[PDB]
């Protein structure tokens, strides 16, 4: 039921989804060991995930979560990245999208620096680089992540480095 | 797939060193995030 709608370079929709995928790539402390030595993007391009099912799973849990928090959903919109985003937009997110080691126990994964997200498109730690290379910080492979709306509601605040 | 902490519906990891890292944040309910945007790219090598 997934359908994509590219969205033209000149569309304010486009314009301030690039923007926020540009402004929020930082250094990583791995030297860009994970997800490659890059400062900036080349975005070639930006799709609209259209899907009925999957909104309304997501709008019905959100008004649960919402009525249980004030009326506050505390929705975000945050970055995806990983080897199954073809699955995620067709199926949605599931538990086989869960980071079983990661720091805050085993569930699905956002962040807000862009950059971090991209240490996991070619998978945990980055894997081995890109299928067609093997290279980490290829430049030439084309890499997709997601920018998602994410249901926080009331958030477990976790100090740490 | 684990619970989230009791009263509470996700996690937020606060970085607490690297003054330059914004948040991470943690669901444990698949139905809690819609894929909007599906962004193809590549990393630009620095001059
Ligand atoms: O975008 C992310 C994807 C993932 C991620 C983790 C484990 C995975 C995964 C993605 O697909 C394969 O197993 O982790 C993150 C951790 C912090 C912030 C963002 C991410
Ligand atoms: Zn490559």
């Amino acid at each position: 039921g997934t359908i994509l709608i590219d969205l033209s370079p000149d569309d304010k929709e486009f314009q301030s989804v690039e923007e926020e995928m540009q402004s929020t790539v930082r250094e990583h402390r791995d030297g860009g060991h994970a997800g490659g030595i890059f400062n900036r993007y080349n975005i070639l391009k930006i799709q609209k995930v259209c899907n009925k099912k999957l909104w309304e799973r997501y709008t019905h849990r959100r008004k649960e979560v919402s009525e249980e928090n004030h009326n506050h959903a505390n929705e975000r919109m945050l970055f995806h990245g990983s080897p199954f985003v073809n699955a995620i937009i067709h199926k949605g997110f599931d538990e086989r999208h869960a980071y079983i080691g990661g720091m805050f126990g085993a569930g699905i994964y956002f962040a807000e620096n862009s950059s971090k997200s991209n240490q996991y498109v070619y998978g945990i730690g980055g894997g081995t680089g890109c299928p067609v290379h093997k290279d980490r910080s290829c430049y030439i492979c084309h890499r997709q992540l997601l920018f998602c709306r994410v249901t926080l509601g009331k958030s477990f605040l976790q100090f740490s480095a | 797939m684990a619970h989230s902490p009791p009263g509470h519906h996700s996690v937020t990891g606060r970085p607490s060193v690297n003054g330059l890292a914004l948040a991470e944040y943690v669901i444990y309910r698949g139905e809690q995030a819609y894929p909007e945007y599906l962004i193809t790219y590549q990393i630009m090598r620095p001059e």
